[PDB]
């Protein structure tokens, strides 16, 4: 099993910038593309970002640029800036899990990270 | 429709022969001819090949510069000459015409048709 | 004098997956073919739309570097006018494809004995991909009465699977690293020349 959990969350300031760091610790890893999704009340899952194995990353028009992800040596470096009250949501991470048909035939869906703007 | 390989026999030291290999088909343009050495129950070595451009050519690490490669368009006959024979250059010669139509610089055997009869020589 | 960024692409320690083939830009740089040939010795080379010797003076506007890894027996899949699992459900290209492709082998370099499942590939997908299209989703391809669950086995097809590559396997089953230089000679400024 691969534990992709990074952090529970934290406070967000007006026009803040948070630089998370993936633990990248657990079982054997692989150069598998990842996806970054958003959730919130009244809205379904949204395709916010999709990053390949270090080649390039595709982002939605709303989230283009002001959220970014980089892949290097099986490591994810997120760069976030210009956070506004509209960003209060839950982040979801989607990865690829193959050796999981023995005891947990489920996709490696990381725990949702709640983010809210509050001084 | 099968590839013809005339000649053969045995050649001792200080001898020469022309390996006349002919293609029955009339689509010689689309055949990316390529050659490789054949061995009995052993890995098949790579051999130089004539580039589709004609003027240029290719060199193989195992053997290079000792084969009179000559493209033919009238009767699709190639006379593969052998010179400067050596244990490294001595093996079961085979004419393996490639049915694929593409530029060929490959070094693998995954893209060849068949190994029907082959030819070789006997040295005392 | 600008150094072309080709060494990293041709000397990368790791390679991307088939469903996430690495894509890189090549422009505003000067490269020499003689030095590359002297220092690089590839295994399989195939060029369509331009002769290998014509690149000496051609002023290519831009180039796309697509790097990935496939199975040896699947090497035939990557070609114009070809239909197959790799061509359709994993990576589709235009029928009139033009450009160069160089394929080599890393059997000795990547001779990782014991569970060499570092390479993953999509078994199947509901629909057929279009040219220059890619996806990294993990949608479950049910297409049947089986419950919509991610179970690998009979009567339940997982979206992805790990290739069974081993050093002792057959030659056709050995991995093959493929780098494709795609040329787009459109009405754009020229930036690459000899």
């Amino acid at each position: 099993h691969v534990q992709l959990v990074e952090s529970g969350g934290g406070l967000v300031q007006a026009g803040g910038s948070l630089r998370l760091s993936c633990a990248a610790s657990g079982s054997i890893f692989s150069s598998n593309a990842m996806s970054w999704y958003r959730q919130a009340p009244g809205k379904q899952r949204e395709l916010v970002a999709s990053i390949t194995s270090g080649g390039n990353a595709d982002y939605a028009d709303s989230v283009k640029g002001r959220f970014t992800i980089s892949r290097d040596k099986n490591t994810v470096y997120p760069e976030m800036s210009s956070l506004k009250p509209a960003d209060t949501a839950v982040y979801y991470c989607h990865a690829v899990g193959q050796e999981a048909s023995a005891y947990a035939p489920r996709a490696y869906w990381g725990q949702g990270t709640q983010v809210t703007v509050s001084s | 429709v099968q590839l013809v390989e005339s000649g053969g026999g045995l050649v001792q030291a200080g001898g020469s022969l022309r390996l006349s290999c002919a293609v029955s088909g009339r689509t010689f343009s689309t055949y990316g001819m390529a050659w490789f050495r054949q061995a009995p129950g052993k890995e098949r070595d790579f051999v130089a090949t004539i580039t589709r451009s004609g003027e240029t050519t290719l060199y193989a690490d195992s053997v290079k510069g000792r084969f009179t490669i000559s493209r033919d368009n009238a009767k699709n006959t190639v006379y593969l000459q052998m010179n400067s024979l050596k244990i490294e250059d001595t093996a079961v010669y085979y004419c393996a015409v490639r049915r694929d139509s593409s530029w060929g610089y490959s070094r693998d055997l995954f893209e060849y048709d068949y190994w029907g009869q082959g030819t070789q020589v006997t040295v005392s | 004098t600008n150094l072309c960024p080709f060494g990293e692409v041709f000397n990368a320690t790791r390679f991307a997956s088939v469903y996430a083939w690495n894509r890189k830009r090549i422009s505003n740089c000067v490269a020499d073919y003689s030095v590359l040939y002297n220092s690089a010795s590839f295994s399989t080379f195939k060029c369509y739309g331009v002769s290998p010797t014509k690149l000496n003076d051609l002023c290519f506007t831009n180039v796309y570097a697509d790097s990935f890894v496939i199975r040896g027996d699947e090497v035939r899949q990557i070609a114009p006018g070809q239909t197959g699992k790799i061509a359709d459900y994993n990576y589709k290209l235009p029928d009139d494809f033009t450009g160069c492709v160089i394929a080599w082998n890393s059997n000795n370099l990547d001779s990782k004995v014991g569970g060499n499942y570092n390479y993953l590939y999509r078994l199947f997908r509901k629909s057929n991909l279009k040219p220059f299209e890619r996806d990294i989703s993990t949608e479950i391809y049910q297409a049947g009465s089986t419950p919509c669950n991610g179970v690998e086995g009979f009567n339940c097809y997982f979206p992805l699977q790990s290739y069974g590559f081993q050093p002792t396997n057959g030659v056709g089953y050995q991995p093959y690293r493929v780098v494709v230089l795609s040329f787009e000679l459109l009405h754009a400024p020229a930036t690459v020349c000899g």
